[PDB]
């Protein structure tokens, strides 16, 4: 995440910050979570492309 | 982990991270480590748990239970 | 109260208070 160019790097799992930054722009931050997969699929298709 | 499960219900910190040094689980705050005791104050309740990854099967503690008998 | 400096005594209301009658 932002952590190692604040500091020292510091391990955090990537869904968490995925969290994290929905929390950054005002939505609550379970909403991630009951549509992870569908969030997923959606990247690596839009790179895709 | 990313969430507690009590009732079938999911979970969630208000602000800050759960962690757990295998002993006991805790809530946290994000720069700087000072646990505290998990609550329904900063947690709050959303969906069910099924749909979540990852969950971990826990206990949410209420302090209004020891307060009411009186 | 031991630390944090300027520290004053108050009367802190607690909601409950009113309906601890239940
Ligand atoms: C391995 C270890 O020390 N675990 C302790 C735990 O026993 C204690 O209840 C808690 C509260 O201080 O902090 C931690
Ligand atoms: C994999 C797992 O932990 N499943 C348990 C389940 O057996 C239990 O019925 C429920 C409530 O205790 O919490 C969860
Ligand atoms: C982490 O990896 C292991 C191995 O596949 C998996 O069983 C576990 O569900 C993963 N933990 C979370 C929170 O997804
Ligand atoms: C504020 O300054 C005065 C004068 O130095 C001092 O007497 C007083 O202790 C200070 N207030 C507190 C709460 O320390
Ligand atoms: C604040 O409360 C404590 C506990 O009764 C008391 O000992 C202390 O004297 C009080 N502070 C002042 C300035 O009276």
């Amino acid at each position: 995440g932002w952590t190692f160019g604040a500091g020292a790097a510091l391990q955090i799992p990537f869904a968490m910050q995925m969290a994290y930054r929905f929390n950054g722009i005002g939505v609550t931050q379970n909403v991630l979570y009951e549509n992870q997969k569908l969030i997923a699929n959606q990247f690596n298709s839009a790179i895709g492309k | 982990a990313p969430a507690i499960c009590h009732d079938g219900k999911a979970h969630f910190p208000r602000e800050g991270v759960f962690v757990s040094n295998g002993t006991h689980w805790f809530v946290t705050q994000r720069n700087f480590y000072e646990p505290q005791i998990i609550t329904t104050d900063n947690t709050f309740v959303s969906g069910n748990c099924d749909v979540v990854i990852g969950i971990v099967n826990n206990t949410v503690y209420d302090p209004l239970q020891p307060e009411l008998d009186s």
